[PDB]
């Protein structure tokens, strides 16, 4: 699994892999590795695909009725916070969770990094996975917050693909994602066989 | 004063007068009629019908509480069959611990503490039912018990409940009973039943009868068709 | 049950709380307690009721009880009742004690014992103390 | 141990050895492992002491009650059930063999057998403890139908002294009792009263 | 009165007065009839609401395959007790594999009425019940009272003004045994229609039917479903 | 493995932490704030298991704030690590511990600077200096040379530059970047991070 | 003692545009020995879904009554019948409510979705479900799945038409792959049950596989 | 427990208990609130007793940095309010990691009211 | 329970036309022991429905007694409706399932035999929940030794008489003694018909022992 | 006296007193109207405003269950809240469970179990004492199309056409049944409530001093502002 979340001038850029696998056996190579908890705020799932999706779902749900409660938009902070105490009550029970929580509030763009051991990070640049390793260096040698939206999305593009080049859990098609101040938007879904043609 | 208005009050002669309301409702039920004989137990129920638009077999007033445990109820039938709950939970219960059959008394006695239960309190309302239990084993022999609204629990040779308690009564101590046999008994009781009946304020009736005894090798059933109209035949005859 | 329930915790028509003034009335007929506070020192001085030739002279005082190194009190009312909010009081002063570590404040002890007798005027049925 | 109960016509006879162990220290040397659970009905304990000690004396409270209550004499089996039932519901807890033996009114002379894990059936004669597998032959040889009391006494004397000999959790005394209508007659055999078999030698 | 307010006090004429005066609140509902052949079991329904607007109160509901049941009186209540009997029926297939017996559901009905009654606090359940049902010993039409009885009926009526469809049945009861469906259904409406006051009359509107029977699971036609039925249908006397 | 060091002065205490978050092999994080705000001169200091640290600390904030709106003041350094202490060591023994190693700075009008520490089973000291992790093997004992309980606040940084240097120098984890705040009479002021490019 | 044990199986789901199509053996086996020649692993949910379980058989049981029972209940409380996709996100949360002792089933769901088109949609055993257009489960979906992905989807294929699958194409495709697999497994064979989904209802079709 | 209803209806439709508890406030010191453009202004009934009291400690309270109340009718009731309010706001901080706004106070306090208009043995 | 005391072998489960036929060995072994040599593993539940267990016997008479109870409880009520085999059956593969869900197993399999409605009905049961259906059963041992000569003889005739089946029964019960080591000479026979439920008694084998005097 | 009866006591006709007695309280609340068209849902409230120092933005008398679903109510409003937000949870349980939005008719009865369950005793700790002095009408639109439900206290909701809840419920019905037709346009539904509304109302029906929203296919839940208010307003 490879995840990545930046943000830049622009906004925030999101992208993962597709690979789903069940020992070393390619179950399936279109999974959606990105969850949409409402039009100004996404998610990521890494580990346990089953886990990450009944819990962020079950944030998604929580954050809906703040909504209504409240008569205002969740925070992404106070979303990712939400998500942490959720799973804060499980520990040492087993659950397997990665996840980036994306998304422009009243502060700006936010990106968050929640696991189920307990850590809730702020930050610029993630990377969740097996193949998380390879695509921070990729991420790190190109990042800029003065990068141009073509350039961003070429720089995401180009670590998920040296992640999948070089892990053996990681592989199908890049799919990206740009949270932007009126919502965020679907990029592109690009296959790894396609962009080799184009690097090489 | 408000002496009657609960379970936990005594009245200054010593008397708690919402258990006499349940036996006042225990009389305005139709007769319910036992006999017992040397080698059986006859049941018998006027079973009024209120209406030409009920089913035969309607409102039972006969329970089965035991393969060898049979229950003739009167008074309010909702709460008889809650009883008759009762006495099932507590034969299935005997006989998962103790591994045979439950004694007629043993049950009899369980049942009227359960009944005396809800003399106590002002929380719970007495029962508005009076029911008479009636089995036959080898060991035992052949038993009939009647519980009231109290919880008082007595064996009797012949017993009736209801409405026409006393001319049944009066009816039931002209048998030498002790000498006959459940088929002689079956006809007698049909007839006392037909005696006691007021066609001009009830309308018209069923018989319900059953029997246990080793005729029946000690399991509660009804009375066969044939026997049952054969018993009504003898008894519209004595009636003129 | 609704028969015989006396109805403690509930409004008059006038807006009243009328046993919290009943116990009010009890405790206007008690001994007198008075308290002065000074610049060095502060004291109370309460009368005896218990003025009987034959009685015995045992304990610390009457009406004054200690409920930490630093506070005491003096009640009025009805004994028993005194007895059992003296008892909380002194744990109420020890747990503070053990989880922090230093003696409690006055007015924190006196409004955790107003919170116990909060409770009897709004919930539970039962009989204020007086 | 070594526990034995053989039935004749009119009633029981059982029989224990007399060796309390704690590994190979013999604590008590003259137990008592027949206990009078009712006027006519006992049981023979082989397991656990603590264990048979606790199920014995919960039946023996709930059989009286019982029989308080049905102003009857017990049954035997209602006995077998009540321990079968303590038995099954706490198998995994407890280390219990009983055999129960008794007479009643209705079905005379019987003898139960409740082993490990709480299965409760009706024998002729039943054998226990870890001393009853060197007898199993024995008493399939020796036992014959329509025995008298004073034969049944000897054949069980006899497998208790042969199960004493070959096993080192058991031995001592042997501990009789005759249990028919008239009642209950217990007996103690030590010393040149327990049968003797000559040992081979070269 | 201070006989007439708990359900746990018995009048000196042995009356509860609180089940007499939860059974007034089934007199008061809208008129459902019920009957059966020797195939068939048919419940109709005579909806209606306070207003014109106000679309018809549902009175016939669907609790399994082979049983459905009509109300009268308190609409909540009822729902409770349907949700309890779904229940039931759905443990018997998740246990059993089969369907629960109508009897054994009237029962264990009777035995959830009667506890309210003996209990300080509580109240009877003010709803009538009419069930239709199908299963292994044939059409059977039951009711149940608030006072926790129950009765196994050939035909019978309950709600307002119900004595005159109940007359009704009485005099043409003979023939429901050898009816085909359609026949049955008609006799059930003429049943429904005595009780209507003379002016009004039986519309696609305030009719709703229900039909169980030996191939047919319990089906509830209302609307243009019912203009099959109220066809050839001859004018009151 | 995280680093937490504290210096006691005359009138002053003088804290350091690292600012690195780390996830097996990677720096997932290098400006991470590892010091909570109790109240207006109190601060404490966490580090342990993840989850852990966050959760006792903000639990203690809470009921350290709950406190000052009830009561109208502040509690002191002292009975906020008795606080502190009572709620580990009563979670020690209970199915869901906190592994946490802590540290709490405070300054009280009428005691003083206090420095507190307190190991993860619970048990709490008063010392002069202390530090937390597996450099505090490594810069106790330059604490103990060079160390007078009337060192000024200029001499005070300088030590903890020497302690933060000799970490550059012979420990084995990359801690770069390091937090310090200083607490007085007039509260919590934040200084310069001490960096080693 | 252990929980759960192995009873074998193959479940195979191929969705078109007006068809769905649930495959599966009806073979049921424990270790070495065969329980039952005559077990099918396919169960009819409404008029337009089949499920398909595979594994402990137990769970197979148990999950497949609990399912009937939450379909019963929807159909009370919303009066009407429950989709496809409806059915997936319930049977998702089946799953995953027995996160820490879990349903030792593979479940596949066929049929149709609200537009009329094939849809089927593969479990993992505690709730992680995805919609696909084809999907083999069991003991030989390793051997299934690449050869569903060379014939229906075409990859590594160069200059192929993609012409849509028609039902005729997809049954002969299922039979030739289910022969394939009673060849090299031994937990797959005896008889092969078909269940065709389409706007006219279920269709059922048996067909044989060797015994040894 | 106590399971006693004492809010109940009456005839008319009226929930008497609380009619006699509006009574109460009415019985209580007099406070009015002004809402300015740049300030908020907040004035009290004081019943003082001359030379006597101690008005050391007294405060108008605070539930956080930003929302202040007034209150009129029973003072004990009014003190049970004000902590659980307290708890709630530093709950919100915790929850959100950002300050309370007015009306979510004013909502948990309204809600809390009328949870004791329909709470048996309250 | 989590470890078996007193356990029973293989039952054997053959339908015929116009009924069943159950058989079962009569011993209860308490390891390698052959401990209680004359117990019943066959119950009568119904006129329509018998019952036979191999496994631990204690939970075999915990299942019997809580059968009989059920079964008495639905003749009370005297309302024409009883329970089928497949009742029964399914009954008790809930009854499996939730004692092995909480992790205390009933250690027995089960064969259901039943007759109702002019249909034969034959199920298996284990402890873990497992349940089905088959022309014929064979539990343990016969597992391997048994379901072969059944089978066989099923695929070439699929019906068969009471006589085929019982001399059927007979063959299987001998290879059963040959080569089980916890097998017993003594069995029972249930059969149920349109009569109902009969049970026959002890019955043994005619062995042959002439490959003895090949060994040389 | 108060407490001579139960809060679950019935009549000598036949009715829970407490329910009757509920009911009465709704008469005293403020009116609601709602119409449904082909097009959609109306619902129209009138804020009581006391004095003019009230702010009249802070008067909710229609909320948004859900984007397809809105509420009105009448009678006490406080009541009101735990029934709407037990609405708001059922509705996106439903969304967690199934991925599909909840029917109109599913959630009214969602609501309406809650109404009769009030008692002393046999209840759990935590349990209700009276009944709801509210009336709810629910608008939405699902796949049936454009619903509307009413509710009361007893537990009952039915299905509706057009509906007025409130003090002025006679005559504003009364009204409705003059002016509902089955072919009327959302714009003539609006009007024609306005039109009630301004007759039944005590005050002089400016743009603050109502409520209006709609919901429509393929729109969600509109709340309408001022501007568009007053838009309406200017042909009444
Ligand atoms: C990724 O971490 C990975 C994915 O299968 C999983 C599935 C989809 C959504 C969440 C991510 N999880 C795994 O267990 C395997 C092994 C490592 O990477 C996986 C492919
Ligand atoms: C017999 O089984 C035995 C006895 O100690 C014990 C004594 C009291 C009555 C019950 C039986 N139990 C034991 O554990 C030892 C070891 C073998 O036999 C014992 C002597």
């Amino acid at each position: 699994t490879t995840t990545l979340a930046f943000k830049f001038r622009h906004g925030v850029i999101v992208a993962a892999d597709s690979r789903a696998t069940a020992g070393a056996y390619i179950a399936s190579q279109t999974v959606k590795k990105v969850i949409e908890i409402n039009p100004y705020l996404l998610g990521t799932m890494a580990g346990g695909a089953a886990d990450c999706s009944f819990w962020e779902r079950l944030l998604a749900r929580q954050c809906r009725i703040y909504e209504l409660r409240n008569k205002e938009r969740i925070s992404v902070a106070a979303a990712s916070k939400l998500l942490a105490n959720m799973v804060y009550q499980y520990k040492g029970m087993g659950l397997s969770m990665g996840t980036m929580i994306c998304g422009w509030d009243k502060r700006g763009p936010g990106l968050y990094y929640v696991d189920s051991e307990g850590n809730r990070i702020s930050g610029a640049t993630f990377s969740v996975g097996s193949g998380s390793v390879y695509a921070y260096g990729v991420m790190d040698r190109g990042y800029s917050y003065d990068l141009e939206v073509e350039q961003a999305y070429d720089l995401a593009r180009r670590a998920i693909y040296q992640a999948t080049y070089r892990d053996a859990y990681s592989g199908g098609a890049v799919n990206l994602y740009h949270v932007r101040e009126d919502g965020w938007i679907r990029v592109s879904s690009d296959n790894v066989a396609d962009l080799h043609e184009k690097y090489s | 004063t408000g002496y009657d208005l609960s379970a936990s009050t005594f009245s200054p002669d010593g008397r708690v007068f919402q258990v006499e309301y349940a036996m006042k409702a225990v009389e305005n039920s139709s007769t319910a009629i036992g006999i017992r004989c040397k080698d059986g137990v006859v049941f018998g129920v006027e079973k009024l019908v209120l209406s030409k638009l009920y089913e035969e077999g309607s409102n039972k007033r006969l329970f089965n509480v035991d393969r060898h445990v049979g229950m003739a109820v009167a008074g309010l039938l909702a709460d008889a069959r809650s009883l008759a709950d009762i006495a099932r939970e507590e034969a299935s219960n005997f006989r998962s611990n103790f591994g045979y059959n439950i004694p007629l008394k043993h049950l009899a006695d369980r049942v009227a503490m359960y009944v005396h239960a809800y003399t106590l309190y002002s929380a719970v309302r007495p029962f508005g039912c009076s029911f008479m239990l009636g089995s036959y084993s080898v060991n035992d022999g052949a038993q009939l018990y009647m519980i009231d609204p109290s919880g008082v629990s007595y064996g009797y040779w012949g017993c009736a409940i209801g409405k026409a308690r006393q001319a049944a009564k009066t009816e039931i101590e002209k048998l030498q009973m002790k000498e006959m046999t459940c088929r002689d008994i079956v006809k007698e009781v049909a007839k006392i039943i037909y005696i006691v009946h007021d066609e001009v304020k009830d309308k018209a009736f069923e018989l319900e009868l059953s029997w246990v005894g080793e005729l029946t090798n000690g399991r509660h059933e009804i009375v066969p068709k044939d026997i049952r109209e054969e018993a009504e035949k003898y008894a519209k005859e004595s009636l003129k | 049950s609704r028969r015989y329930d006396s109805r403690t915790t509930i409004f008059s028509p006038e807006g009243r709380l009328y046993q919290v003034e009943y116990a009010m009335e009890a405790i206007g007929h008690a001994g007198t307690c008075l308290g002065i506070l000074a610049n060095d020192g502060v004291l109370l001085a309460a009368e005896r009721r218990n003025i009987h030739k034959l009685l015995d002279e045992v304990f610390f005082s009457e009406k004054i009880y200690k409920l930490n190194e630093d506070m005491a009190c003096s009640v009025a009312g009805i004994t028993s009742d005194a007895n059992v909010l003296t008892n909380e009081l002194r744990l109420i002063a020890q747990r503070y004690l053990l989880q922090y570590q230093e003696p409690i404040p006055c007015e924190q002890l006196v409004t955790a014992l107003c919170d116990i007798k909060q409770a009897y005027t709004q919930f539970g049925g039962k009989r204020p103390f007086g | 141990t070594t526990i034995m109960a053989v039935q004749f016509d009119g009633g029981v006879v059982l029989g224990a050895d007399s060796r309390t162990t704690t590994g190979s220290y013999i604590a008590n040397r003259v137990t008592d492992k027949l206990t009078p659970i009712h006027d006519r009905i006992f049981c023979c304990r082989s397991g656990s002491a603590a264990d048979t000690q606790a199920v014995a004396d919960a039946v023996t409270y709930q059989l009286g009650f019982h029989s308080i209550e049905l102003n009857e004499p017990p049954l035997v089996h209602t006995a077998a059930s009540l321990f079968k039932e303590m038995c099954y519901r706490y198998r995994e807890d407890l280390m219990a063999g009983i055999i129960i033996a008794g007479w009643d009114p209705q079905e005379g002379g019987q003898v139960y057998s409740v082993p490990m894990g709480g299965m409760m059936v009706r024998q002729s004669f039943a054998i226990g403890g870890s001393g009853s597998s060197y007898i199993y032959g024995y008493v399939d040889a020796t036992y014959r139908e329509g025995m008298t009391k004073e034969e049944c006494l000897q054949f069980t004397a006899n497998a208790l002294a042969l199960a004493m000999e070959r096993d080192g959790s058991s031995g001592g005394v042997i501990r009789l009792a005759a249990i028919a209508e008239s009642g209950v007659e217990r007996q103690v055999l030590l010393g040149d009263q327990i049968p003797k078999f000559a040992v081979a030698t070269l | 009165n201070q006989y007439d307010n708990d359900v746990t006090v018995w009048s000196p004429q042995g009356r509860i007065h609180q089940i007499e005066y939860a059974m007034e609140a089934v007199k008061q509902g809208s008129a459902t009839v019920g009957l059966k052949s020797k195939t068939h079991a048919v419940l109709v329904a005579l909806k209606r609401a306070q207003s014109e607007l106000a679309a018809h109160q549902k009175k016939i509901l669907h609790v399994d395959n082979h049983i459905g049941i009509s109300i009268a009186g308190l609409t909540a209540d009822a729902r409770l007790l349907c949700n309890f009997m779904r229940q039931e029926c759905l443990d018997s297939r998740f246990v059993f594999d089969r369907p629960l017996p109508v009897s054994r559901l009237v029962s264990l009905i009777g035995s959830k009425t009667q506890i309210p009654t003996q209990r300080y606090g509580r109240r009877p359940y003010g709803v009538g019940l009419l069930i239709a049902g199908y299963d292994d010993m044939g059409p059977h039409i039951f009711q149940t009272c608030p006072s926790a009885n129950y009765f196994d009926c050939r035909a019978m009526s309950i709600g307002a003004r119900s004595q005159s469809a109940r007359t009704y049945l009485e005099r043409h009861m003979s023939e429901f045994m050898e009816c085909n469906l359609n026949e049955l259904v008609k006799h059930g409406l003429r049943a429904l229609r005595e009780t209507l006051p003379a002016e009004q009359d039986l519309t696609t509107k305030n009719v709703s039917i229900g039909i169980v029977g030996k191939d047919l699971e319990f089906t509830i036609y209302d609307d243009d479903d019912v203009s099959p039925f109220l066809e050839g249908l001859e004018e009151r006397p | 493995m995280e680093y937490l060091i504290g210096i006691q002065g005359p009138d002053y205490v003088l804290v350091a932490s690292d600012r690195v978050a780390a996830s097996n092999i990677v720096q997932m994080k290098d400006d991470h704030d590892k010091m909570f705000k109790m109240s207006e001169k109190i601060l404490l200091l966490c580090v342990g298991e993840a989850g852990d640290t966050v959760q006792f600390a903000e639990y203690i904030q809470k009921n350290v704030q709950l406190y000052k709106m009830r009561n109208g003041y502040e509690l002191s350094p002292t009975a906020a690590a008795n606080f502190t202490r009572r709620n580990l060591a009563d979670c020690l023994r209970s199915r869901t511990p906190y592994h946490v190693n802590l540290l709490l700075a405070g300054y009280d009008e009428h005691e003083g600077p206090a420095l507190y520490y307190m190991d993860y089973l619970a048990a709490l000291a008063k010392a002069p200096f202390a530090a937390h992790g597996y450099g505090a093997f490594l810069t106790l004992s330059i604490l103990d040379r060079y160390y007078t309980p009337t060192i000024s606040r200029e001499r005070a940084v300088e030590l903890l530059r020497k302690c933060l240097e000799e970490l550059q120098k012979r420990f084995i984890l990359n801690l770069p970047t390091f937090s310090v705040r200083i607490i007085d009479k007039n509260g919590i002021h934040d200084l310069d991070n001490i960096s080693f490019p | 003692f252990s929980p759960y044990v192995f009873n074998g199986g193959t479940i195979l789901a191929i969705a078109g545009e007006d068809f769905a199509i649930v495959a599966s053996d009806t073979r049921l086996s424990e270790g070495f020995s065969i329980h039952t020649r005559d077990s099918p692993k396919c169960y009819k949910l409404t008029d337009k879904t089949v499920i398909g379980c595979s594994g402990f058989h137990g769970d197979c049981l148990t999950l497949t009554k609990i399912i009937e029972a939450r379909l019963k209940m929807y159909k009370h409380s919303n009066n009407k019948a429950m989709t496809t996709g409806a059915i997936a996100a319930m049977l998702s949360t089946i799953l995953y409510s027995r996160r820490f002792f879990p349903y030792y089933v593979y479940n596949i769901i066929g049929g149709l979705d609200e537009e009329g088109k094939g849809a089927v949609y593969s479990f993992d055993p505690v709730g992680s479900y995805q919609r696909d257009s084809f999907k083999a489960g069991g003991s030989a979906s390793a051997m299934l799945q690449p050869l569903l992905d060379n014939q229906v989807g075409f990859k590594n294929m160069q200059n192929v038409e993609h012409v849509p699958l028609s039902l005729d194409r997809a049954m002969r495709l299922v039979k030739d792959v289910f022969i394939s697999a009673a060849e090299r497994d031994v937990y797959t064979g005896d008889a092969l049950r078909i269940c065709i989904v389409t706007k006219e209802g279920i269709r059922e079709e048996t067909v044989s596989l060797r015994k040894d | 427990s106590y399971d006693r209803a004492i809010t109940v209806f009456s005839p008319d439709g009226h929930l008497f208990q609380v009619e006699y508890a509006q009574e109460a406030v009415k019985k209580g010191s007099t406070a009015v609130g002004v809402r300015g453009r740049d300030i908020v202004v907040l004035g009290v009934e004081k019943k003082s007793v001359a030379k006597l009291q101690d008005e050391r400690t007294v405060r108008i309270c605070a539930l956080d940095d930003n929302v202040c109340m007034a209150f009129a009718g029973l003072t004990a009731d009014a003190r049970i309010v004000i902590n659980r309010a307290r708890v709630e706001c530093q709950s919100h901080r915790l929850t959100v990691e950002d300050p309370v706004t007015v009306e979510y106070i004013t909502r948990y306090i309204a809600s809390l009211k009328q949870r004791y208009t329909q709470s048996n043995g309250r | 329970t989590q470890n078996p005391m007193v356990t029973g072998t293989s039952v054997l489960g053959v339908k015929f036309e116009g009924g069943v036929v159950i058989a079962a060995d009569m011993l209860g072994s308490y390891g390698s022991l052959a401990r209680f040599r004359n117990i019943s593993r066959i119950m009568r539940v119904n006129n329509s429905t018998m019952l036979g267990a191999s496994g631990d016997y204690a939970d075999f008479q915990y299942l019997k007694q809580v059968l009989g109870q059920m079964v008495i409880d639905e003749e009370l009520l005297g309302d024409g409706h009883s329970y089928s085999p497949r009742a029964i059956h399914s009954w008790l593969t809930r009854a499996m399932y939730s004692r092995r869900s909480k992790m205390n197993p009933l250690w027995n399999t089960m064969v259901i035999g039943g007759y109702a409605d002019g249909e034969s009905f034959l199920g298996y049961v284990d402890m873990l929940g497992v349940a089905y259906e088959a022309p014929s059963l064979a539990t343990g041992y016969g597992a391997y030794l048994a379901q072969p000569l059944l089978r066989e003889v099923l695929e070439k005739q699929p019906v068969l008489s009471q006589t085929e089946a019982r001399d059927l029964v007979e063959r299987c019960m001998r290879v059963l003694y040959y080569r089980d080591a916890r097998s017993y000479n003594r069995f029972q026979i249930a059969t149920v018909t349109e009569k109902g439920v009969e049970i026959e008694g002890p019955l043994s084998t005619e062995t042959n022992w002439d490959i003895a005097h090949m060994i040389s | 006296s108060e407490y001579d009866r139960g809060v679950n006591t019935f009549s000598p006709e036949g009715r829970l007193f407490q329910v009757e007695y509920a009911i009465e309280a709704i008469k005293l609340g403020s009116t609601a109207i709602g119409i449904q068209t082909s097009e959609g849902v109306c619902l129209a409230v009138e804020k009581r405003i006391t004095s003019p120092l009230m702010e009249p933005s802070s008067i909710e008398k229609i909320v948004e269950i859900d984007a397809h679903i809105g509420c009105a109510m009448s009678g006490l409003i406080a009541d009101a809240k735990t029934l709407i937000d037990k609405a708001r949870v059922e509705t996106q349980n439903h969304w967690f469970t199934y991925n599909e939005t909840m029917t109109v008719e599913s959630v009214t009865q969602a609501v309406s179990n809650l109404a009769l369950q009030f008692g002393e005793e046999d209840a759990d700790p935590g349990a209700m004492s009276r009944p709801f002095g509210v009336a709810l009408l629910f608008g939405g639109v699902d796949e049936k199309g454009p619903q509307l439900f009413h509710m009361d206290p007893s537990g009952t909701f039915v299905q509706c056409d057009a509906r007025a809840i409130g003090s002025a419920s006679e005559g504003a019905q009364s009204s409705l049944q003059e002016v509902y037709h089955k072919s009327m346009t959302l714009k003539e539904a609006i009007k024609s409530s306005l039109i009630i509304l301004k007759q039944v109302m005590e005050e002089k029906l400016n743009a603050t001093n109502i409520e209006l929203a709609t919901v429509q296919p393929g729109q969600n839940f509109h709340m309408f502002t001022k501007e568009e208010l007053e838009e309406v307003i200017k042909d009444i």
